[PDB]
DNA sequence: AAAAAAAAAAAAAAAA
RNA sequence: UUUUUUUUUUUUUUUUUU
């Protein structure tokens, strides 16, 4: 309620330290003037007083505006197939057969085999399919599926995009198998770690991926996950698993969990990001992207560089 | 209502000119306040000046001189005049007077 | 490169109308909102457990130093920060003989042992409440360390010490705080290790619970908890707009009855006539059959919303203008239809879904440092990702330890301004009264509701439960 | 009226004959206790609320209604409010005292 | 049919200390009779009331 | 009897 | 349970297919 207009004359001359909105910034200005004007100060306790002086400036650490680029764990997908093919194998495909053992990913929907591959890629596993007719294909322009335009009685947008993350997930699994790594089965997911000696000195690029800690050998591991809701991307999550002799994983849950706690205690952002990107660069097929094997001629190019973001705020140590 | 014309000046030296101008203006019926003439004794002089400037001073007259440039009193009364100028929204509130060649 | 914008820090109110971002520093200098003249404390436990309590209280009466004061400011004294007295004199103490605590503990059945240990405490506390003249604001019960070893679910008592109810869960804490609801007795649980750790030592010679450096933080988190249980307001929100109640639903299982039955609970937060922010739970637990439904039936949903809205008219008078319902699980249309019918015409209902499951982890280009807290990548008008946990330079480190996992915000139902929602969840992370920390990883509605749900799922005989957080945290 | 009386008894009060009955030297001085009018738990009871139940023919049910109308509020304040009450000072009107007794 | 006994009888399961105050026992100065004097006048007795 | 994408509950260790 | 956080065991449902 006190505007500067109605101040007293002798005080009108004097510059005033403002307390109106904040009572802390005013005391900040008072102390700033006090060391500026060299006001005598008995140091006294020298500990509580120092704590209060530090506390008042909470102010040493504030929002500062500088652009800061960020790296995510999302692998951008660069390309997709032309068509979503539903081949009518029907009796050519035996009912009591597993779709998981097929060379390329393939999910069975009704009487249609759903895959991104063409008709006769699968002769070796299914010899009965040599007499198939390509006019039975229910190929769909996948880009329309990503847009969401295509909806019909044959398949729904929710049920036509849920089959793309499944098939792409088995594509990642088969690709990671092609890289010849051992696996640590999870309760729900699957994560893949690289052997001891498979890499030169167990270190790719400039970053070690397998190292020693006492008698417990830790292995950096990742998992794959494709989801197409915001963007077409491949979610990758870092993981740490252990082996007693470098190859045989420890079956004890508590021991492994405690060990991961021990290493993660001292593994910061530049210790996780660099290892993750180095392992991804190992998984790369070229300098910019990698492909997953889902058919003889069709391939999905997933970029090896994680999706970058941009933030308007940064900080310093 | 504001119907007073305060005269800012240095009271020891510029008193002659201030008194003369005040007497001339009161001869013209313009109400004039001067610390040499219209200031009351035994009162808070700074507060009285503050009330006169904020409430009753219609116009502010500054006698600018080689002394009136750098004295604290003329500076404070000038600053309060500037505040009243801002509040009244009158761009011609302060009319300085230059007397020293 | 995808743009991400940063919500301004949720910034909390203090005494005299003074405002400070940090809660610990705000209490350390400006004090609490309201005046508690003095705290009447009652102690139930053994004599050896009373000495450690008195010593720890004497310790926390004086200022206590933290190793790194910049990371965590020290505790300058309870009488200085809460301008209230809480000393060791005037405490109503209750004896618990070692023979009694050993006779019951060494039992073959965990359910019987936990029920009997809970009874041995609650019965004597009830007798003190009903039979004695002395008034106790908050009751501090001391429990030994062997109980934590052998009074919890899946804890097997060693054969060598086996010397010698099933409708209740095997946890001591939930049973203890649930069976005391009918008598409105606020009680806080202390471990004798949570007390002066220095006595208990491991084989190496260093004590297992190393609290030497971070004693100040424990002092802060016990002092604020005691003040909250004493009847005071530590800090309040100032960015909350009027006419908006929030409510938080978390689904907990129930094992006493066949099928989990999915007890449902809510916590209310909104603005009251004036400026005071009223944060109370909404506990009318609505049991939800089926093993894995996690969706309210229309009748229970309508009831929950009816007592939620009546809780606002009863002390403000008019209907809320825009409700923002938060939850850990997505809403199906059936409960939304139940909601809309009860919801009046002016009230705008919003359902917001929050999840920790989504594996998004932003990695900074160079350096041993992570993302800030408050950064938000927005996907669209309906979905976004906000890092409620992360670096705030005031704490100079993270509230998490690894790279934090941001919350997945999705407006399942209603329209809502997405940025308006993201300016409130970060705010909802500040009102953690059970712990004196900068903020919590997830909104306090879904945390206090989670706690009250984990407590109301322990006792069979709860009827008309109490809706205050004093009896739960 | 309660606030006025609390302020009054905060200050010391004098009786007519100090020999017959001594003065009260103030609550804070007598009991070494702080008890001010600031920070008092208040739960309002509407005059319409105490009028609806009061104007009843039978004393039993009207008394039950008046008793419930206060006990429910007290228990709700105990069970659902952050603020703590050492004592609950229940002010009652005089018309109730006239017409809510046997 | 009395407020006092029932009131502190039903609050027993909650163990809440209470004090029943009549508006007359409080600042009676408002409460007046036809003759104009307070019916319950404790002008000389107010010290005992405080005690 | 799977699938993936979503759920909670409890256990163990180390920090704040 | 003074807290908090990250994990690993399990476990379960829903929508669909034969």
């Amino acid at each position: 309620q006190l505007s500067y207009d109605d101040i007293n004359i002798d005080i009108v001359r004097l510059n005033a330290i403002d307390f109106k909105m904040s009572w802390a910034r005013g005391l900040k200005d008072i102390l700033e003037a006090f060391e500026k004007q060299k006001v005598p100060k008995e140091v006294a306790d020298a500990s509580k007083s120092n704590l209060l002086y530090q506390q008042i400036f909470l102010h040493d650490k504030s929002v500062i505006e500088k652009e800061e680029i960020y790296d995510s764990n999302w692998l951008s997908i660069l390309s997709f197939p032309e068509e979503l093919r539903f081949h009518e194998y029907n009796w050519m495909l035996p009912k009591r057969f597993d779709v998981r053992e097929l060379t390329f990913p393939a999910v069975r929907y009704k009487n249609y085999l759903c895959t991104f591959a063409w008709a006769y890629d699968f002769t070796y596993h299914l010899p009965k399919t040599e007499t198939y007719h390509k006019s039975k294909t229910i190929r769909i322009p996948t880009e329309e599926i990503l847009s969401g335009s295509y909806d019909s009685n044959f398949i729904r947008n929710a049920e036509c995009k849920r089959l793309i993350v499944q098939l792409l997930n088995k594509a990642f699994e088969l690709r990671m198998k092609d890289k010849e790594v051992q696996e640590y089965e999870m309760s729900n997911k699957t994560a893949y770690w690289l052997e001891k000696g498979k890499l030169e000195k167990d270190k790719f690029e400039k970053t070690m991926l397998v190292g020693k800690q006492k008698d417990k050998n830790w292995h950096f591991a990742i998992s794959g996950a494709s989801k197409l809701y915001p963007f077409p991307v491949l979610m990758i999550s870092s993981h740490i698993f252990f082996t007693a002799d470098g190859k045989k994983l420890i079956d004890s849950s508590s021991v492994q969990h405690s060990s991961r706690r021990r290493q993660g205690k001292n593994w910061w952002n530049n210790t996780w990001r660099t290892k993750l990107l180095a392992f991804i660069k190992y998984l790369s097929d070229d300098d910019t992207s990698f492909y997953l094997e889902m058919g003889s001629e069709e391939k999905v190019f997933v970029s090896n560089e994680p999706v970058k973001f941009k933030g308007n705020v940064s900080y310093n140590i | 209502m504001r119907n007073k014309i305060f005269i800012s000046h240095a009271t020891p030296d510029d008193n002659d000119f201030t008194r003369w101008l005040a007497l001339k203006l009161i001869g013209l019926g313009y109400e004039v306040w001067c610390d040499i003439l219209f200031l009351d004794k035994g009162v808070d002089f700074w507060s009285n000046i503050e009330k006169v400037i904020r409430e009753d001073t219609c116009k502010f007259l500054l006698v600018s001189s080689s002394y009136s440039n750098q004295r604290e009193g003329v500076l404070k009364e000038l600053a309060v005049a500037a505040k009243v100028k801002k509040q009244l929204k009158d761009d011609k509130f302060i009319i300085p007077l230059a007397i020293d060649e | 490169m995808k743009e991400l914008i940063y919500i301004e820090e949720p910034k909390i109110l203090f005494a005299h109308g003074q405002k400070c971002t940090d809660a610990r520093d705000g209490l350390a200098l400006f004090g609490p909102l309201n005046n508690l003249y003095g705290i009447k404390s009652g102690v139930i436990g053994t004599k050896q457990g009373l000495k450690i309590f008195r010593d720890y209280l004497d310790h926390i009466q004086k200022p206590i130093y933290n190793s790194n004061s910049i990371t965590r400011p020290m505790f300058p004294g309870f009488e200085a920060v809460f301008d209230c007295k809480w000393e060791s004199t005037g405490i109503t103490f209750k004896e618990v003989t070692n023979e009694d605590i050993g006779k019951f503990l060494y039992n073959s059945s965990t359910h019987k042992r936990t029920y009997d240990l809970v009874s041995l405490f609650i019965d004597k506390i009830i007798s003190a409440n009903k039979n004695e003249d002395e008034n106790v604001d908050v009751w501090f019960v001391i429990v030994p360390d062997e109980i934590y070893k052998y009074c919890r679910p899946n804890s097997v008592l060693p054969k060598e010490m086996v010397q010698t109810t099933y409708n209740y869960d095997a946890q001591f804490h939930d049973q203890f705080k649930a069976r005391l609801l009918k008598h409105t007795i606020p009680t806080q649980i202390f471990r004798e290790s949570t007390l002066a750790w220095r006595d208990f030592k491991n084989a190496f010679g260093l004590p297992i619970r190393d609290f030497s450096k971070i004693e100040g933080h424990l002092a802060w988190t016990i002092s604020t908890a005691a003040f909250y249980k004493a009847g005071g307001k530590p800090w309040k929100l100032s960015d909350v707009r009027n006419g908006v109640c929030y409510l938080g639903l978390v689904y907990k299982k129930v094992e006493k009855s066949k099928n989990p039955r999915n007890a449902c609970c809510a916590a209310q937060m909104f603005l009251d006539n004036g400026d005071g922010t009223v944060f109370k739970g909404e506990v009318g637990p609505w049991y939800n059959p089926k093993n894995g439904q996690y969706h309210l039936e229309p009748k229970e949903a309508k009831a929950l919303l009816s007592q939620s809205l009546q809780s606002y008219k009863e002390q403000i008078g008019e209907y809320p203008k825009e409700v923002f319902i938060h939850a850990k699980t997505r809403f199906n249309h059936q409960e939304w239809d139940a909601f809309l019918e009860v919801t009046p015409k002016e009230t705008n209902l919003v359902g917001v879904t929050i999840s920790k499951t989504k594996p998004l982890k932003l990695y900074k280009t160079e350096g041993d440092y992570t993302i800030l807290r408050g950064n938000a990548y927005v996907v669209n008008e309906r979905s976004a990702f906000l890092w409620t946990v992360g670096y705030v330079p005031k704490i100079q480190t993270a509230l998490s330890m690894e790279v934090p996992n941001p919350l997945f915000i999705e407006i399942n139902k209603g329209e809502a301004d997405i940025k308006q929602v993201l300016k409130d969840i970060l705010s909802l992370t500040k009102l953690n009264y059970n712990a004196c920390i900068f903020a919590d990883g997830e909104p306090v509605t879904l945390r206090f509701a989670d706690k009250i749900g984990e407590i109301l799922t322990a006792s069979t005989d709860i009827k008309t439960p109490p809706l205050a957080f004093k009896y739960y945290i």
